C-alpha cells in the first residue's frame, strides 16, 4: 500500500521554471529521506537532489547544483523539486524514491511512475 | 598559564590494574575540582569521576561504570591529580583527559590535557602479514593483517606516491589484533610499467616490509 | 535544586 | 541519567556559512548546568560555551550559545577552517555527568556516487588457513553508504568490518574499506563473491563480483 506519485512536469522555454511535486500513500514520509531521480532519453537514471529529514539538509547533483531546489512538508507527506533556468538537455522523466534506510544509505525500495518534463 | 600532564597510560591486561597521573601547574591546584574524561577509540567522550577540592571536603564521585573500580585521589602538596584504575577490562581502552573543573556555580570543564592512552587487552606483539590487494583508472593496495599493538604507517612508494592514496583507520578483529588496509588508485594505462611498492612499518615490532604490488597473472 | 552528589564545588 | 541527543549527527556546511547545533535533553537542566566543547581532529576537547550562554576565556566571538530546560543550541555565526570539527555537548547537574554523542561539521559538496573495487584474498593469505575478501568505495559524499557481502547469492551478516577516511583535505569525499573473513575451507566451498553497494547517489545497487578461481 506504500504508494509514490509524482505531478507537475510539463511543457517550458529554455531558461522556465517547474515544480515537480511527489505524494506519498500509506506510511508518513517524515522519518524517511527523499529523494529525485531523472532519465533522459537513451540514459541511465540519474541521482538528482535529496531531502533529508527536517533540518539534516539537502544535497544535490553537481548537474542541477545552483538551480534545482528540495524541499518538504511533512504534514502532508510530499516532497517538492523547485527546477529553475531548465535546458534542453534536463528534459526526462523524473522520479521521486523513498530510502527505506532511516540512515540514509539509499535503500530505494519505492519508486513512483515518473512524470514527464520537457524543455523544448 | 594552566597546564595539565595526563602519565602513566600504555598496554595492560585484563584484571590488572593501572595509575594514571596528572601533573598540574600554572595555576592552585588545591582550590580546584579534578575530573578525568575518557573517551574510547572513535566514540565519545564519557565521565569517569571528580574529586573536590580540600577545602570542600576532598571526596569523590563516579559513574556506575567504573564505580567499585576506579578511585581518583591527589596530592596537593606535588599538585598531582591521580586515577587509580583496578581490574580493568577490554571495554575500559580509552584515551584518558585530567581536567580542571571551573569554581563557582557553574562548574565546566575548563582545562583539559593531552591525554594518556590505555589499551586494556591480552594479546602480544605481533608483527603484521602484508598481502597484495591486486588490481584486475584501476584501484591497488595492501592489506595489513594481524599486527599488535597500534599503530602501523604505510607509504607508497617510499612516500614519492600520494596522489590517490587512502590508509583506512584499523580494525580491531575478535582475534584481539588488528588489521588495516591502504589502497591508491592509479591509470590502468600504467600498470604495465609502472612498480607500485607499499611500505609497512609497525615499529613496536621491529617488523619493516616492502611489499609490490601488481596484477596478478 | 541541584543534587549535591553533581556539585564539585560544594560539600555535600 | 539525564541523555543529551545532539541533532543532527553531522552537519554539512560551507565556510562563512552559519552553523546551528542542537542539544536535546531528555529531562529538564537549568541552563546553568550545560557546556559545549569543541574537539578539532587528532586534539584534546577545550571548553566553548558554559551556561548555557557565557564564553570560555580566549573563544573567539562567532560562538554563542541559548536555550534552557531541554532544547539548547550552538550558534556559530561564521564558519571558520578552524571550525570544521566535532562539538560535544554537557551536562553537569545532575549524577553522572553526561555528554551528548557529538555533532561533527563537515564541507558540503554535490553528491558523488563510489566507485566500487572487489578485491579477492591473495594466494599467499590462502596459504595461511585465512581468507580476506576487500571491498573498496572511492571518493564519495555524503558519508552515507551501506554495503552487503553476498557468497553464492547468500547474504553475509556479522563476519565484516568497515572502515572510513576522514573527509579528503582537496576533494571533500570519503572512502570506505570493508573486509569479509572467511576460513580457507569456507572459502572453497564457494564461487561467486559479491559487494553490493548502496548510496544515495546511486539509482539501483552497484555490485562488483569475482568467481573463485578465474
Amino acid at each position: 500500500x506504500v504508494q509514490l506519485x509524482x505531478s507537475g512536469g510539463g511543457x517550458v522555454q529554455x531558461g522556465x521554471s517547474l515544480x515537480l511535486s511527489c505524494x506519498a500513500x500509506x506510511x508518513x514520509x517524515x522519518x524517511x529521506x527523499x529523494x529525485w531521480x531523472r532519465q533522459x532519453p537513451g540514459x541511465x537514471r540519474e541521482x538528482v537532489x535529496x531531502x533529508x529529514x527536517x533540518x539534516x539538509x539537502x544535497x544535490x547533483x553537481d548537474s542541477x547544483x545552483g538551480r534545482f531546489t528540495x524541499s518538504x512538508d511533512x504534514x502532508x507527506x510530499x516532497x517538492x523539486l523547485q527546477x529553475x533556468x531548465l535546458x534542453x538537455x534536463d528534459x526526462a522523466x523524473y522520479y521521486c524514491x523513498x530510502x527505506x534506510x532511516x540512515x540514509x544509505x539509499x535503500x530505494x525500495x519505492x519508486w513512483g511512475x515518473g512524470t514527464x518534463v520537457t524543455v523544448s | 598559564e594552566v597546564q595539565l600532564v595526563e602519565s602513566g597510560g600504555g598496554l595492560v591486561q585484563p584484571g590488572r590494574s593501572l595509575r594514571l597521573s596528572c601533573t598540574a601547574s600554572g595555576f592552585t591546584f588545591g582550590d580546584y575540582a579534578m575530573s578525568w574524561v575518557r573517551q574510547a577509540p572513535g566514540k565519545g567522550l564519557e565521565w569517569v569521576g571528580f574529586i573536590r577540592s580540600k577545602a570542600n571536603g576532598g571526596r569523590t564521585e563516579n559513574p556506575a561504570s567504573v564505580k567499585g573500580r576506579f578511585t581518583i585521589s591527589r596530592d596537593d602538596s606535588k599538585s598531582i591529580a591521580y586515577l587509580q584504575m583496578n581490574s580493568l577490562k577490554t571495554e575500559d581502552t580509552a584515551v584518558y583527559y585530567c581536567t580542571r573543573v571551573e569554581l563557582g556555580s557553574s562548574w565546566s570543564l575548563g582545562y583539559w590535557g593531552q591525554g594518556t592512552l590505555v589499551t586494556v587487552s591480552s594479546a602480544s606483539t605481533k608483527g603484521p602479514s602484508v598481502f597484495p590487494l591486486a588490481p584486475s583508472t584501476a584501484a591497488l593496495g595492501c592489506l595489513v593483517k594481524d599486527y599488535f599493538p597500534e599503530p602501523v604507517t604505510v607509504s607508497w612508494n617510499s612516500g614519492a606516491l600520494t596522489s590517490g592514496v587512502h590508509t583506512f583507520p584499523a580494525v580491531l578483529q575478535s582475534s584481539g589484533l588488528y588489521s588495516l588496509s591502504s589502497v591508491v588508485t592509479v591509470p590502468s594505462s600504467s600498470l604495465g610499467t609502472q612498480t607500485y611498492i607499499c611500505n609497512v612499518n609497525h615499529k613496536p615490532s621491529n617488523t619493516k616490509v616492502d611489499k609490490k604490488v601488481e596484477p596478478k597473472s | 535544586n541541584v543534587d549535591p552528589n553533581a556539585n564539585p564545588n560544594v560539600d555535600p | 541519567e539525564i541523555v543529551l541527543t545532539q541533532s543532527p549527527g553531522t552537519l554539512s556546511l560551507s565556510p562563512g556559512e552559519r552553523a546551528t547545533l542542537s542539544c536535546r535533553a531528555s529531562q529538564s537542566v537549568s541552563s546553568t548546568y550545560l557546556a559545549w566543547y569543541q574537539q578539532k581532529p587528532g586534539q584534546a576537547p577545550r571548553l566553548l560555551i558554559y551556561g548555557a550562554s557565557s564564553r570560555a576565556t580566549g573563544i573567539p566571538d562567532r560562538f554563542s550559545g541559548s536555550g534552557s530546560g531541554t532544547d539548547f543550541t550552538l550558534t556559530i555565526s561564521r564558519l571558520e577552517p578552524e571550525d570544521f570539527a566535532v562539538y560535544y555537548c554537557q551536562q553537569y547537574g545532575s549524577s553522572p555527568w553526561t555528554f551528548g554523542q557529538g555533532t561533527k561539521v563537515e564541507i558540503k559538496r554535490t553528491v558523488a556516487a563510489p566507485s566500487v573495487f572487489i578485491f579477492p584474498p591473495s594466494d599467499e593469505q590462502l596459504k595461511s588457513g585465512t581468507a580476506s575478501v576487500v571491498c573498496l568505495l572511492n571518493n564519495f559524499y555524503p558519508r552515507e553508504a551501506k554495503v552487503q557481502w553476498k557468497v553464492d547469492n547468500a547474504l553475509q551478516s556479522g563476519n565484516s568490518q568497515e572502515s572510513v577516511t576522514e573527509q579528503d583535505s582537496k576533494d571533500s569525499t570519503y572512502s570506505l574499506s570493508s573486509t569479509l573473513t572467511l576460513s580457507k575451507a569456507d572459502y572453497e566451498k564457494h564461487k561467486v563473491y559479491a559487494c553490493e553497494v548502496t548510496h544515495q547517489g546511486l539509482s539501483s545497487p552497484v555490485t562488483k563480483s569475482f568467481n573463485r578461481g578465474e
